[PDB]
């Protein structure tokens, strides 16, 4: 329904999976939007194809809303609802205060809602990280940047391997399993949950083995007991150092009993035992949950 | 998520359904020219070792595009190429490059890319369509136990349906997939559309019957059909050479 003529560009915001995002306002309605601008020879990039067609299907208060696609022959423009900042930039600003527990709780809860909705609609996000989780001044957090997402089938088949930013990448991808699923998005969320509490990345590795070993040193090296099939996975090595699992109360010390229970389910090695977003919503961690406005900005 | 996804797909397949009549409204192209095109797409898929889902998606795109855009026979292939390009870009880990599509067709690269954008507009970017393949794959989980020949035979019959607009435009992916699954499982094991799938889908042999009669004919007539890329394709070991099995003579319905 749109035309570039009604938007006033306001400032550049950044560069996500592809193209570029600017803050802009609609001159006629007043509405602040984010414009993603796509320069168009492979024609329309698979990322834009995926993002657009999947985002069209996903209309949910915890998924960023695609308002419109303005479709020139030179340029493709995605008009999104505007959100005020991302989770990473918010964690930095809470540097001294810390984020208050009820905000962590509300954001996780909301994130699990948005993920549950994606999984329910056969969509994998595959790039959950603080830079792609956007917050508004009313207390909403929302999943954004679906350029890496995809429509899966039941049961899944082999999909791209090079997937999820390293720090947030699940062990089954690190170990080269030919099948991965919804559980990969949960891993990411688990990591981010840890991160919202400590204000620092849980597994900040610099390479894939460094990533595994950091994961291994916290959750203990997995074996056939904890995770049947591991020792048969393509990139599994019998030479891996074998670390004892650490007590969770030391992984994320400020977390209470319910918090810890939740994170451990979110971080189970075996994708089949890893909690689902759907199931996670009913967890006793969330029993007193509310939706406070962000204590800052 | 198995039930939520299935429910969601049952809703989309209605919204994603082409106009049953469309070919009668096309001045210049016929059911039989679409069959040639689809048969060709099958070759492209085998040449480039594309997923079966990809092919299914392309056919969905072409039918929908053709439901609202009137096309001349000299262009039908242009549409098909772009459709297959978009399906590859959506579905494949490694889509063939634009160049490879230009080469398999002549139209220029500029034409292919312009058509691609046209198809996106006409489809308003709604590319995540349910397919016979997505349904079958779910149905397969109800085999006791899994049998590879049943799966490949079902996929084969499902695919065969892409070729003939009449009659298959009138049936929804989830229904063709059910006829295919029953037909395959019967041909190979003598077993039937199982109870558990009645619970899942709501379909019975009675509701499946119409499509099932058409499928059983398509099957028996398959060696004779002017189009043969699917039969050829399914001689491959990869699909257990199911296209060499004999169709049953009767269904006992
Ligand atoms: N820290 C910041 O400065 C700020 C201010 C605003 C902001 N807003 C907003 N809204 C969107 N709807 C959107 N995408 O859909 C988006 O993408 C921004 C991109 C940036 C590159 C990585 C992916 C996310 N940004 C986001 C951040």
């Amino acid at each position: 329904p749109g035309s570039m003529e009604n938007f006033q560009k306001v400032e550049k915001i950044g560069e996500g999976t592809y193209g570029v995002v600017y803050k802009a306002r609609n001159k006629l309605t007043g509405e602040v939007v984010a414009l993603k601008k796509i320069r168009l020879t492979e024609g329309v990039p698979s990322t834009a194809i995926r993002e657009i067609s999947l985002l069209k299907e996903l209309n949910h208060p915890n998924i960023v809303k695609l308002l419109d696609v303005i479709h020139t022959e030179n340029k493709l423009y995605l008009v999104f609802e505007f959100l005020h900042q991302d989770l990473k930039k918010f964690m930095d600003a809470s540097a001294l205060t810390g984020i208050p527990l009820p905000l962590i709780k509300s954001y996780l809860f909301q994130l699990l809602q948005g993920l549950a909705f994606c999984h329910s609609h056969r969509v994998l996000h595959r790039d959950l990280k603080p830079q792609n989780l956007l917050i508004n001044t009313e207390g909403a957090i929302k999943l954004a940047d679906f350029g890496l997402a995809r429509a899966f089938g039941v049961p899944v088949r082999t999909y791209t391997h090079e997937v999820v930013t390293l720090w947030y990448r699940a062990p089954e991808i690190l170990l080269g399993c030919k099948y991965y699923s919804t559980a990969v998005d949960i891993w990411s969320l688990g990591c981010i949950f840890a991160e919202m509490v400590t204000r620092r990345a849980l597994f900040p590795g610099d390479s894939e083995i460094d990533q595994l070993f950091r994961i291994f040193r916290t959750l203990g090296t997995p074996d056939e007991v904890v995770w049947p099939g591991v020792t048969s996975m393509p990139d599994y090595k019998p030479s891996f150092p074998k670390w004892a699992r650490q007590d969770f109360s030391k992984v994320v010390p400020p977390l209470d009993e319910d918090g810890r229970s939740l994170l451990s389910q979110m971080l189970h090695y075996d994708p089949n035992k890893r909690i689902s977003a759907k199931a996670a919503l009913a967890h006793p961690f969330f029993q007193d949950v509310t939706k406070p406005v962000p204590h800052l900005r | 998520y198995h039930e939520d996804i299935h429910t969601y797909l049952r809703e989309m397949e209605v919204k994603c359904k082409p106009k049953v009549g469309y070919m009668k409204k096309q001045p210049d192209i016929t059911n039989s020219m679409r069959a040639i095109l689809v048969d060709w797409l099958v070759e492209v898929g085998e040449e480039y070792k594309l997923q079966n889902e990809t092919l299914h998606l392309a056919v969905n795109y072409i039918d929908r595009f053709l439901s609202s855009m009137s096309v001349l026979r000299g262009k039908l292939q242009l549409v098909g190429t772009a459709a297959m390009l978009l399906a590859s870009k959506f579905e494949e880990i490694y889509p063939p490059e634009v160049a490879e599509f230009v080469y398999i067709t002549t139209y220029t690269k500029k034409q292919v890319l312009r058509m691609e954008h046209l198809v996106l507009k006409v489809l308003t970017f709604d590319l995540a369509a349910p397919t016979v393949n997505q349904f079958l794959t779910q149905y397969f989980l109800h085999q006791q136990p899994a049998n590879c020949k049943v799966e490949s035979l079902a996929m084969f019959l499902g695919e065969l349906s892409l070729i003939d607009a009449d009659p298959y435009l009138k049936y929804l992916p989830s229904v063709i997939a059910g006829a295919a699954f029953h037909l395959a499982l019967y041909t190979v094991t003598g077993q039937s559309w199982p109870e558990s799938l009645i619970r899942k889908t709501g379909y019975t042999l009675e509701s499946l019957k119409p499509c099932l009669m058409d499928l059983h004919q398509t099957y028996l007539k398959a060696p004779q059909h002017a189009q043969q890329s699917i039969r050829e394709k399914y001689k491959n070991s990869k699909y257990h050479g199911v296209s060499l099995l004999n169709p049953p003579e009767t269904l006992n319905l």
